């Protein structure tokens, strides 16, 4: 029925290995790039 | 320029005004400013300069009447090394739209007067040079940000 099961199962281990090494990696690149706005504090000073 | 260093130098003593705060000029004791007087203008710490027509000699000698007694502890001697001021890449953003015109100033952290890199700083700062909208030269001048400006 399905003779490509083999290899299906064999590329779904590499696909999970990448995944889950790209996800994390580009999560830290995100939260970086973030960080100048997530820890951000801002003040009202007027001439009050 | 009183931000930038705010900011620079956030957290270390190179971060504050030379003029200080309200709250400190409102409460500054008389025995507060003796206190800076005598803990700061110390004789090692001061150069007596001059130039003009003065004799060298006749200027040590009225400095040598004039410029007084010896300290007597080591402590007053030594000349204090100042803790290390720690930079900071980061942004200070004071926005006030009702303002006319925009400042805006950026920098690396220097060398110190000591580094011999300050020169060729100052030789790659004559490159770019300066600019205001009275510069007579115009387009023609020669630095490239002022051309583009
Ligand atoms: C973000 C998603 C990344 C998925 C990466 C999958 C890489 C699959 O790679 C494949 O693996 C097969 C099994 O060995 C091989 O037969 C193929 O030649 C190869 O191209």
């Amino acid at each position: 029925a399905e003779p490509e099961h083999d290899q299906r199962k064999r590329m779904g281990l590499k696909m999970l290995l990448i995944s889950a090494l790209l996800t994390s990696l580009l999560y830290y690149m995100k939260r970086h790039k973030w960080s100048v706005l997530k820890s951000r504090k801002m003040a009202y000073r007027p001439p009050k | 320029f009183d931000y930038l260093h705010a900011t620079a130098f956030q957290g270390t003593a190179l971060a504050r005004t030379v003029e200080g705060t309200t709250e400190n000029i409102k409460h500054l004791t008389r025995a507060d400013l003796a206190s800076y007087i005598d803990t700061h203008f110390k004789a090692p710490r001061m150069v007596l300069a001059a130039a003009g027509g003065i004799s060298h000699k006749e200027l040590v000698d009225a400095a040598r009447q004039h410029f007084s007694g010896v300290s007597f502890t080591y402590k007053e001697d030594a000349v204090p090394i100042l803790p290390r001021c720690r930079f900071t890449g980061s942004e200070i953003r004071a926005r006030d739209d009702a303002l006319p015109v925009a400042h805006v100033a950026l920098a690396v952290e220097g060398p110190g007067w000591a580094d011999p890199d300050n020169v060729v700083l100052h030789v790659a700062n004559a490159i770019i040079g300066r600019y205001d909208r009275t510069f007579g030269g115009g387009k023609h001048l020669s630095s490239r940000l002022a051309a583009l400006a």
